[PDB]
RNA sequence: GUGUAAGUGCACAAGGGAGCUUGACUGCGAGACGGACAUGUCGAGCAGGGACGAAAGUCGGGACUAGUGAUCCGGCACCUCU
């Protein structure tokens, strides 16, 4: 893992409009990312 | 100490599910994922190289490691493409970084595609690996839509230790892939 | 009506100068070659132009190794 | 002349020692080379005159 | 019925080591007065031999297999250092003081690195 | 008139006429064939004149195989010229034929017409030839 | 595929990539190749001072063979010569 050549990897959590929460890492500097539609929210994943 | 959930999911539930339905002779034949590689072919860099600088940063924020700029190894006159000029960028993912990308794409990103309809299950390679491409980069959360200049798409392909297509389709569909049903 | 050909170079006198079974001093040129048709073996050194020569006195002996022609020198016995 | 003959002078004793060629269009500037200076007896930087 | 499709990593690593050990072997050779010191490395042990390529015979050998090295409380590098001393004493008992080092196609560093200098300090001039 | 579409070298030494044919000494396609007996360069036109002669006699039925192809060129210097000043331009294409070589092969229902037809072709070739059938 | 014609070579790479660097050196050179003569070519190794390498070692331009002009006359710099 090269020292400085890489974008800083931020530990973050996913919060969705259905109340579902996910824990991961990402590039988002805020450290917390929101979303309007998720896999649970998305009708296609639910067969709708 | 730490554990990605999808790898925690694969180790616990998925690994046994594959074994039960395929009745492997030995444990080590359980198909897992090896790596996920993402590349974007510009092709328009044959005229203006300014697009390449734009393409690099898009992938870096998408994944978490700066692309490896790929020189062109052939000189094709019809493309006005010369030897060695940058034409595409590619990112390889191994270790925990696949799962974080794989989960973030499955749960949040893939539903965010404009008029998302699913992915065809016949996009396999015959050897047990999946490929599928996209048309826009503004779909990702990490890239700000105002900061974009033009939709540049990007291709995702996953490599698994499966041999045949059925084993591969069992792995990805049970992994949460929104496969179309032909 | 005339010929556009007729140009040729000098003849370079290549070949195997020292043949198998001959006693050679140090430094004598064994083969004068262009490519590595003959490859160096034991106590045979390669020149700049792939000319082969001898680093130690002895008797020449051609041999093969891994499907490659090689030239060697056997250390002839002192009387 | 694209490749004009140039000569190298030792930086210390200013002895014109060697003579090579270089592509003036490719390297318009003077040449920085370390070489063996015979009278000095030790490698010294050599300047193209 | 399982038919593996691709090269297994174990054989890719095994073939690559053999390929890059031959290109090392172009210049390195051993002799009854300057034997080649061949090194073989594995995830659990390490082995060395003194080879005289004129007739292809081994003069002395040492390895982490011997329980003396196994009983060393240290690390893999500590086992390697113990091996380096062992081959050296066996070398002097055979009447050799100068060798050449065939690193065996492994990158010179870590366990091999500890192996070479441990023998170097013990009196093996190379 | 058979000529090669392209040839690597256009000016060549004359093909040598020593020995007898080693390959292609037996009829393979048809039932009858013409076997050479003397060395001669069977040129491009002689093949055409002979092949036409076969077709005229057998009329409609049957098939003709020409095992000889004239791909070896021959040159001539321009007329009324002293010697020297290089090699002449290629003029006619010949195919080197040795005794035992089978040139033509003809397949036809009845024997008598087939032998007569091949006989006319022989008279258009410089070599002394004989007609040979398929069996032993 | 090898900067460049053809041939001999090269996959063990002499082909592709990366790090350092200037041996694209000084004084010499046993032994040879080829030759009417004049030219031309290979050279292990020794010494000085270096480069890469842990070390063994390699390096007196380029995978090899073309890319050049004798002598007289004259220019420039150095030398403990007259």
């Amino acid at each position: 893992m090269k020292t400085g050549i890489h974008p800083e990897y931020v530990d973050t959590t996913v919060q969705c409009g259905c109340g579902h929460s996910f824990t991961t890492r990402s590039t988002k500097q805020s450290g917390t990312i929101v979303v309007e539609v998720c896999s649970q929210c998305h009708p296609f994943y639910t067969g709708k | 100490k730490a554990l990605p959930r999808l790898k925690q999911r694969y180790r616990e539930e998925i690994r046994e599910a594959l074994q039960q339905e395929f009745n492997y002779a030995n444990v080590m034949q359980i198909p897992g994922v090896v790596k996920v590689v993402v590349n974007m072919g510009v092709g328009d860099a044959a005229r203006d190289a300014k697009l390449i600088n734009g393409a690099i940063n898009d992938l870096a924020l998408i994944t978490g490691q700066k692309p490896e700029v790929r020189r062109a190894r052939k000189s094709i006159a019809q493309f006005k493409l010369r030897e060695g000029m940058p034409i595409g960028a590619r990112v390889t993912l191994r270790g925990d970084r696949m799962w974080e990308f794989l989960d973030r794409l499955i749960s949040i990103a893939l539903p965010r595609i404009r008029d998302f309809r699913g992915l065809s299950p016949k996009q396999f390679d015959g050897t047990g690996n999946y490929t599928f491409g996209l048309n826009e980069q503004s779909m990702f959360h990490e890239i700000d839509v105002d900061s974009i200049d033009r939709p540049r798409g990007m291709d995702i392909t996953v490599v698994t230790t499966a041999t045949n297509d059925a084993e591969g389709r069992a792995l990805l569909r049970a992994l949460g892939f929104p496969f179309k049903e032909n | 009506s005339s010929s556009r050909n007729g140009r040729d170079s000098a003849a370079q006198r290549l070949g195997v100068k020292r043949f198998g079974g001959q006693v050679v001093k140090a430094g004598e040129i064994l083969v004068r070659q262009r490519g590595t048709h003959f490859h160096p073996g034991v106590n045979v050194g390669r020149g700049g132009d792939d000319t082969l020569f001898a680093l130690a006195p002895g008797a020449v002996e051609f041999g093969a190794k891994r499907g490659r022609k090689t030239v060697n020198i056997v250390p002839v016995a002192r009387p | 002349d694209v490749r004009p003959k140039i000569t190298l002078a030792c930086e210390v004793c200013k002895h014109r020692n060697y003579i090579t060629k270089k592509n003036r269009r490719n390297d318009p500037d003077r040449l920085e080379i370390k070489k063996f200076c015979p009278n000095c007896g030790t490698h010294q930087p050599h300047k193209e005159s | 019925a399982h038919k593996p499709v691709g090269q297994n990593i174990s054989e890719v690593r095994r073939n690559a080591r053999l390929r890059r050990h031959a290109r090392l072997r172009k210049k390195v050779a051993g002799t009854a007065e300057v034997p080649r010191l061949v090194v073989n490395r594995s995830a659990r042990h390490i082995h060395v031999q003194l080879v005289n390529d004129l007739n292809g015979t081994t003069l002395a050998a040492a390895s982490s297999i011997e329980a003396d090295v196994r009983a060393i409380d240290g690390d893999k590098k500590a086992h390697s250092v113990r091996v380096g001393q062992l081959i050296a004493e066996r070398a002097k008992a055979a009447g050799v003081e100068t060798v050449v080092f065939d690193r065996g196609g492994y990158t010179y560093g870590g366990r091999i690195a500890a192996l070479a200098d441990a023998a170097r300090e013990a009196g093996l001039k190379f | 008139m058979l000529i090669p579409r392209k040839v690597k070298h256009r000016k060549q030494h004359h093909p040598e006429q020593r020995g007898i044919a080693s390959g292609g000494t037996s009829v393979s396609f048809g039932d009858y064939g013409i076997q050479a007996l003397e060395h001669a360069y069977i040129t491009n036109r002689q093949i055409e004149s002979a092949r036409i002669a076969i077709n005229r006699h057998i009329k409609r039925g049957g098939k003709v195989w020409i095992n000889i192809f004239p791909d070896r060129p021959l040159t001539k210097k321009p007329a009324e010229t002293r010697m020297g000043s290089g090699k002449g331009s290629p003029e006619w294409w010949v195919a080197n034929v040795k005794p035992g070589r089978v040139l033509f092969e003809l397949s036809y229902p009845d024997e008598k017409t087939a032998r007569d037809a091949l006989t006319r072709a022989i008279h258009k070739l410089p070599i002394k030839a004989r007609i040979v059938t398929r069996e032993e």
